[PDB]
């Protein structure tokens, strides 16, 4: 029954006052993209920067398991888009927040399809 | 210096040309620093330069391209070059990275080990190599060719680069080697590319632009790397990060090359032609299998 909840320890890590998880890999690019989430290349618009995924991804940067029954990552090999007030942190950004499956964006930074 | 608004200057042909003696290299732009855009890093910057100056070349790009991409670590533990090279590359081109320690990547696949261990049962349309020892960095001794992993990529191009491909293997002062120069000369066309984010350094890209599997041209890679350290030390390079602030055409354009297997006793004038102008990818198109050697002790 037990298993280590990296992502509760980083979010209390982070509550507490630690220093985000730093060398997310930023890309160039011309910040008119859509604005999607998660791409297959950088889609940062003017209000967002691109990384590269892998490096966003706190199972990925911490050497540990993802959490799903296969295994897999959906950021690695491709590129997550950071609100740029955030990219300060965006491993804790993609782990606090929700890609809406509709339209793409991030839920509350983009997305539409409620209002 | 209009070059300040290239992605960076490639060595001119006359200094090619030429037979200079070695010399020590001493730049004048030494220590200076380029202003990077904000919070993004070295090598990021220098990727993209070395992307934006591969697409001015006649390279290969068959669909299901294959690129392999050695020295991809970082002592951060990420693979920047490879996050730049996966945006660079048309979507679904297969990217495996290496490195001797450990790091997390974006690369469809990756090998950790040092290079001499990897195997690879596909040839590759692209080799990238940013493999470098800090060790060679001794002022105080002569500067021979140097081996260790270039060995390697001498072997690796000369038996897995499928003849049209290209490869881009970084140099510096003293970390080179005469074979891959004179390898450059089993290339269409050849170049050392130094980026002008990084200007202020002896290292260059080595560009071998369209594989033919034959010398084209004999060069003695020991005058050859004088020939370059007499370029740099006679040619000062602004530092520029200029070409970093428009990448509306930086994606590499899918071509659509085409791929022939074909044995050696068919590769006429009018093959090497084509592949001489980027048109024609030869090799197999099975499945890309890839290994590392591991050595079991106590
Ligand atoms: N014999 C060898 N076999 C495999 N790897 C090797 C070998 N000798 C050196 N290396 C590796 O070359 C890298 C040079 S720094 C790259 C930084 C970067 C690249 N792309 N983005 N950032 C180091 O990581 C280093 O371990
Ligand atoms: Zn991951
Ligand atoms: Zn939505």
């Amino acid at each position: 029954a037990f298993a280590v909840d990296a992502a509760k320890a980083y979010k209390d890590y982070l509550a507490s006052g630690g220093q985000p998880i730093t060398n997310c890999v930023k890309m160039l690019c011309t910040h008119t993209g859509t604005g999607q989430a998660i791409t297959v290349t950088p889609e940062a618009n003017m209000d967002q920067e691109s990384f590269g995924g892998a490096s966003c991804c706190l199972y990925c940067r911490c050497h540990i398991d993802h959490p799903n029954p296969k295994g897999f990552c959906d950021l690695k090999g491709k590129y997550v888009q950071i609100p740029t007030t955030c990219a300060n942190d965006p491993v804790g950004f993609t782990l606090k927040n929700t890609v809406c499956t509709v339209c793409g964006m991030w839920k509350g930074y983009g997305c539409s399809c409620d209002q | 210096s209009s070059q300040a608004w290239q992605p960076g200057v490639a060595m001119p042909n006359l200094y090619k040309m030429q037979r200079m003696l070695l010399e020590k290299c001493d730049l004048q732009n030494y220590g200076d620093s380029a202003t990077l855009p904000k919070g993004i890093m070295m090598n990021v910057a220098k990727y993209t330069q070395l992307c934006q100056y591969l697409n001015t070349l006649t390279l290969a790009v068959p669909y299901n391209m294959r690129v392999i991409h050695f020295g991809a670590g970082s002592d951060k533990g990420v693979a920047p070059g490879t996050a730049v090279l996966r945006q660079w590359l048309p979507t679904g081109t297969l990217l495996v990275d290496s490195d001797l320690n450990d790091f997390v990547s974006d690369a469809d696949s990756t090998l950790i080990g040092d290079c001499a261990t990897v195997h690879t049962a596909n040839k590759w349309d692209l080799i990238i190599s940013d493999m470098y020892d800090p060790k060679t960095k001794n002022v105080t001794k002569e500067n021979d060719s140097k081996e260790g992993f270039f060995t390697y990529i001498c072997g690796f191009i000369q038996q897995k680069l499928a003849l049209g491909g290209s490869v881009a293997i970084k140099i510096t002062e003293h970390s080179w080697n005469a074979d891959l120069y004179k390898l450059m000369g089993h290339f269409a066309w050849w170049t050392a590319f130094v980026t002008n984010v990084n200007a202020s350094s002896s290292e260059a890209f080595l560009i071998g632009c369209n594989y033919l599997g034959k010398p084209r041209e004999q060069i003695d890679g020991y005058v050859m790397h004088a020939n370059y350290i007499f370029w740099r030390n006679t040619n000062p390079i602004q530092l520029s990060s200029y070409s970093l602030f428009d990448m509306s055409k930086f994606p590499l354009k899918l071509r659509g090359t085409a791929v022939m297997s074909l044995k050696e006793g068919q590769i006429n004038d009018m093959i090497l032609s084509l592949l001489s102008k980027g048109r024609l990818i030869i090799r197999e198109n099975n499945r890309v299998v890839i290994s590392s050697d591991v050595l079991v002790n106590n």
